[PDB]
């Protein structure tokens, strides 16, 4: 799986930005320079194994149906109801052994790419009709579009998965901490356990008493963190009597079964 | 039209006085992109602070990953500020550390 992403803010017809990126599964793996309008590789075997000329070809593909987009979306605004400001996001990619290519406006499904075409969806109304036909004014384009998708895009997986399959089956061992949370209510506690640093994505967090799994567990979001691991916090709402013994127990692909098992203990509880 | 962000504080690994970490604000959920996002020590806006590249999920809502590597101590208190069309005022969320025990026996 591999998929590009375009953000294109039109704050009025004077000034734009313009934001691009490239992701290998969840992660980041490329971005654009606006300024010098280049290809920027996060990783060394971001390039996959495509030439230095065949990026530069991309390049001028990517730079060139840059230039006559903006144009052509400023061109055609009014006739679109396009209000300034308003911001279009593209995303499209594959998935290698799934092409698509989507597009919203002002944040809601506009058109979409399918097989050779533009179609609108349904409920975007007759501006998405309208915009649709002057994006298939030009089937040759379209036919470009969809060697991009279809042909382009699996290739280039085929040296970017196996290049650095080495980053993303890494295994990385999560590291827990327990702590309070707000209070809930009068005379219970909010028990956090925090767990750090994991990956890949997939883990098991759950509060305990012994053996028993504690359904009150809440899982919250699982977050980012700049080093490519992940970060969630899971927490347990119990009445102040009932925290004795209180554990927080992680599982992940990493620990190879040895869970960490954390106790509400100590200072936590607090002991005396 | 417009969705207001989710703001989310964490650090990278537990807190420890004197002990180097990094300071997390998730911001997501919202749009349009346009955002203000300072992370703030003892109520100052910390310098220098990074970002991941702006990217957006499923729904089309975006996010962004605001960190900045920290050394707490124990009178420091830390949050992300945030400010977007959204909202009449700033929200302010504090990284919710356990400072350990209150009331001293020893
Ligand atoms: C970070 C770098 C990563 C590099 C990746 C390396 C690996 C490459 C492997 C696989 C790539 C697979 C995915 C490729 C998807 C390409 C989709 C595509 O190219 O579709 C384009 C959409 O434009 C783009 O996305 C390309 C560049 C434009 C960006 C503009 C700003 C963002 C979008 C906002 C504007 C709205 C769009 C339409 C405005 C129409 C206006 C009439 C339309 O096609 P068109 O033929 O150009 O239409 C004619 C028109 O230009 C003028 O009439
Ligand atoms: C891709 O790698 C192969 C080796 O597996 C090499 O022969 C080829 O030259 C590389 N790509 C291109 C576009 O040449």
């Amino acid at each position: 799986s591999f998929h590009v992403i375009w953000i294109a803010s039109f704050y009025n017809h004077s000034w734009k930005q313009n934001l691009v990126s490239g992701w290998l599964s969840d992660l980041q793996t490329h971005t654009w320079d606006s300024n010098s309008s280049t290809i920027v590789f996060l990783w060394p075997w971001s390039r996959g194994n495509f030439s230095n000329e065949e990026w530069k070809e991309l390049e001028t593909l990517f730079r060139i149906r840059t230039i006559r987009s903006f144009e052509g979306i400023r061109r055609y605004a009014h006739e679109l109801q396009f209000e300034y400001p308003f911001e279009i996001q593209v995303t499209g990619g594959c998935e290698l052994h799934g092409s698509f290519l989507q597009l919203a406006y002002q944040g809601s499904d506009f058109v979409s790419f399918q097989n050779n075409s533009w179609l609108p969806y349904p409920v975007a109304g007759n501006m998405a009709k309208h915009f649709c036909k002057v994006l298939n004014q030009n089937q040759h384009e379209n036919d470009i579009t969809h060697n991009l998708l279809s042909d382009t895009c699996p290739r280039f997986i085929l040296g970017l998965l196996d290049a650095g399959k080495a980053h993303l089956q890494r295994q990385v061992k999560p590291e827990a901490w327990l702590s309070h949370g707000p209070s809930p209510g009068p005379g219970h506690l909010q028990l956090v356990c925090h767990v750090s640093g994991f990956y890949p994505k997939p883990v098991w967090v759950m509060w305990m008493r012994g053996e028993q799994e504690q359904q009150g567990t809440q899982r919250g979001d699982i977050l980012p963190s700049a080093d490519g691991t992940w970060y969630l916090r899971a927490t347990l709402e119990v009445a102040a009597g009932e925290a004795a013994d209180l554990s927080c127990r992680v599982k992940h692909s990493s620990l190879e079964g040895q869970d960490i098992v954390l106790y509400w203990e100590g200072s936590l509880v607090p002991r005396g | 039209i417009q969705r207001t962000p989710k703001i989310q504080v964490y650090s990278r690994h537990p807190a420890e006085n004197g002990k180097s970490n990094f300071l997390n604000c998730y911001v997501s959920g919202f749009h349009p992109s346009d955002i203000e996002v300072d992370l703030l020590k003892n109520g100052e806006r910390i310098e220098k602070v990074e970002h991941s590249d702006l990217s957006f999920s499923k729904d089309w809502s975006f996010y962004l990953l605001y960190y900045t590597e920290f050394t707490p101590t124990e009178k420091d208190e830390y949050a992300c500020r945030v400010n977007h069309v959204t909202l009449s005022q700033p929200k302010i969320v504090k990284w919710d550390r356990d400072m350990g025990s209150l009331v001293p026996r020893g």
